[PDB]
């Protein structure tokens, strides 16, 4: 946790990037949101900031806040941060470049810490959906029913079980790096890197790099402020390009995997199992939409589909090898056919 | 009974004496931390309005 | 607003409880929401914080916010916090555990204040439904529409028209009150409480008694911390304990009663009245989903039903003794029986 | 950007008008929102606070925050201002009482200080477009949507191209304004003003004239103070009164004219255009509603309408004089009828 995972921390730096709904002409957001993951079955939503909050880059505490300002970190308290999704979140934990925060699902994610005259936010689109597993399908539970086995994220920071391709704290401009070679723009390393570069003026424009520098064209804005870091690994972002000079393709994990636990889930009461002769009479009266379905057994498949969200008596014709009845996404019930109501011959399916 | 309107049946307001099934079903709280939600079906006092 | 009902106040005490959200890594907020009340369908909504802000146990001063630390108050500002039903509100008054605030309506409740980039929110689930009393379904005035009678709360916290159970509470928050007397769990009465108690250790459980205190298991982490009061009865919240022992006349009023009045409301522009002979024609041009239905008054008694949100010229068969027509939640309008000839000479009623 | 037009800026000062909607129902604010202009199909929204932030009331110090409390400024930080929508916006530039801000998507605008131990925010509705005109209606750009040239607000203002009436403004809030001249009603000047008036009693009133009012009806609430400021005319707000006895000129422009530029925009992801012989086969695959329509050309005409948000191969029968084809707000395209494969056209498809 705070013990071993210096895989990401030491061998990374937060990376300053950019975001569309910011500044006076777009602020450089070192908290640039890529890869929102409300895609699970959960209730907790995973966000990736460009920033590596967590440990500063040090050993302890997931409640500091290291984003990039400059080429340098800005290792301060996490109390200026606001994770939000499409409702205000309460952070759960950050690990890597990735933060887990407890809030409802959301079509967008909207993160931001006040800094400057502006409120310095960053937002992004990504289609998100939770669901309780099984029959009852929702975008996230309403507030009712039983918990039953679907994906959900853990409280604790370390929550491995997946890996994303990591390249490095890739190519982003940091013009704090960029000195001047007496009139031409000179790139420098963030932390040790083969720094990818070109200008309109000659060098290599493929991003085949072993410390590219182009100091032939005067302008800082006519050159490629790019950073292939060569012993560091961070999340692959679209707002953090990679090169090919000494890029890694090394998969290095993602923490905050939604894992099998007891997800908050669904089920609406009142099945009201009743059986008169080969038939389950069922008075039904759910709290919230219940996907009912059954299987009158045998080689017989006998499906049923019906959302039940208000009082309805239904029936399901039990047979010689039973029927099952599945009031929601809770597991199948079971029923033998036969008359309740006293007094008959017996001993065959003929009497 | 619940599944009809008038599923709450409290006698008089000089008492809190009653019959309380409106299909009030307590269930798990949000995000696996304390509080008591009351999950109440569209039934009486919701449905048929 | 202020109130002199030491009926509740003296014979009640502060509280404070756990809430799922709260900045950073959770907290027990004194704005922990239980008992959401969409029993008014008007500008103001009553929310219950766990704490008893308002005046003190002793009385005086609305402007503070008293939650329980020990048996003692914790009297600080109410205005740096914001209790709310969802979106930004303006407080009207707090009294007891209950705050009235001009807020949006809500099935759920979502509280949070910002004095800076800081977080300290609170959220909760509880099924609430709103409708303005009468045909049309809405929940609350946006800032427009006709006013019409529905349940609504008074600004004032001087009400006592109904009363909520507060009799035989268990505890008040902060277990320093219900500490351990250096081996065994120590029930400390606030001012006198006939305390019914038990532990998971065998002893007497609950009953109508004045003595049913139990200290058998060592900690309060294995015993049922109750303060069954008899002159300090705290509101029986969702997360508040309460043994099922000695009943008291500790039923204690509510300062906020939804009453039948001319609620600030929402109604689509009033009918563009028209007629033919024994027919109330209504060209209608709504801004809100208004349930029209009518009641042909007298010799007929037939209803007519149509949700009207889209502009529609409708008709309603007026009978001998008129008809009434009930343009939403707003009470019935009325129309005479007889002709429309619209100013023709005699022999023409409408024929 | 500072004071591009001393038309608006110099000759403006903060004003106070009532907050129409506060985030629940209503309140009062010195920053009350009038004239929301998100009309440009863009990521930026122009807002009018009642307050004239910018330059305080003077010529210097853009992006400071001056609202009116009394007739007096409240010259404080811009970082304590919060324009927001679905998350805090970032200011772009202020001009007049009007601020342009690069905001997350939103129909409305919601401004508010955290000044004091209490928050008074203000929000309002005012009709905004965010689709480019012609055919297609597609949302607003969150972080995606193709760019194509349309209306947009200036991040680099210097605008003047329309003017709103600001001639004969009213007062500003607080009863220190509407004081008493020892028995007569006294409006105190904000910055020097020619002060016009009326009471319920008859009056003769001029706005070229400092000091007017009836002497028969006098007192704070017994007369209607106006502040026709003849050197710093404020915008005419709904809750600002005005003259009626005189027209005193002082019409002052509106800056942030939405202009044709490379707007952040909303043209749904591009279709496929295909033809064989007198047929536009059109495989289409947007992610957003594009109103497609065509015109089988010549004296013969042929509209078609179908919203395309669903990927659909449609067809539109091209004719001799072509067809033209109008893929949403992208301008009409054109297509000849020419046969693929063989034939000898001269009046027919192939004859």
């Amino acid at each position: 946790d705070l013990d071993t995972h210096f895989t990401q921390y030491k061998l990374a730096r937060p990376y300053i990037a950019d975001c569309p709904n910011c500044g006076h002409s777009r602020c450089d957001s070192p908290i640039a949101i890529e890869e929102v993951r409300g895609d699970a079955h959960a209730g907790v939503i995973r966000i990736q900031t460009s920033a590596m909050f967590g440990l500063k880059t040090d050993g302890v505490d997931l409640a500091y806040m290291s984003f990039m300002n400059g080429k340098t970190q800005k290792s301060i308290k996490i109390d200026n941060l606001h994770v939000r999704t499409s409702a205000p979140c309460s952070l759960v934990s950050h690990h890597g470049y990735y933060i887990l925060a407890q809030c409802p699902p959301g079509d967008t994610v909207t993160v931001g810490f006040h800094d400057g005259p502006n409120r310095h936010t960053c937002t992004v689109a990504h289609k998100v959906e939770f669901r309780p597993v099984g029959r009852e399908k929702y975008r996230h539970p309403p507030e009712h029913g039983v918990e039953l086995p679907c994906n959900r994220y853990t409280h604790k920071r370390a929550d491995q079980g997946h890996y994303v391709e990591m390249h490095q704290p890739g190519l982003v401009a940091d013009h704090s790096l960029l000195s001047i070679h007496s009139a031409k723009v000179k790139i420098t390393v963030p932390s040790g890197a083969q720094v990818k570069y070109y200008c309109k003026c000659p060098d290599v424009r493929e991003g085949i790099t072993s410390s590219d520098h182009t100091t032939t064209c005067t302008d800082v804005k006519q050159c490629r402020a790019y950073l292939i870091d060569n012993k560091k690994w961070v999340y692959n972002s679209g707002r953090l390009p990679r090169g090919e000079g000494d890029t890694f393709k090394g998969k290095l994990h993602v923490p905050f995997v939604p894992v099998k636990a007891k997800c908050i889930a669904t089920l609406a009461p009142e099945p009201l199992v009743e059986h008169k002769h080969r038939t389950l009479i069922l008075h039904l009266h759910p709290d919230h939409p219940t996907l009912l379905t059954t299987r009158s057994l045998g080689s017989d498949a006998n499906p049923t589909r019906q959302w039940i969200e208000r009082p309805t008596t239904v029936n399901f014709t039990v047979t010689g090898e039973g029927l099952e009845y599945t009031w929601g996404n809770h597991p199948p019930k079971r029923v033998w056919a036969q008359e309740s109501g006293e007094g008959n011959p017996h001993g065959w399916p003929h009497e | 009974k619940a599944g009809s309107f008038g599923d709450l049946q409290s006698r008089t307001s000089t008492s809190n004496d009653l019959y309380a099934n409106t299909n009030l079903k307590l269930q798990r709280p949000q995000a696996g931390i304390v509080h008591t939600p009351f999950t109440q079906a569209p039934s009486g006092f919701e449905r048929w309005k």
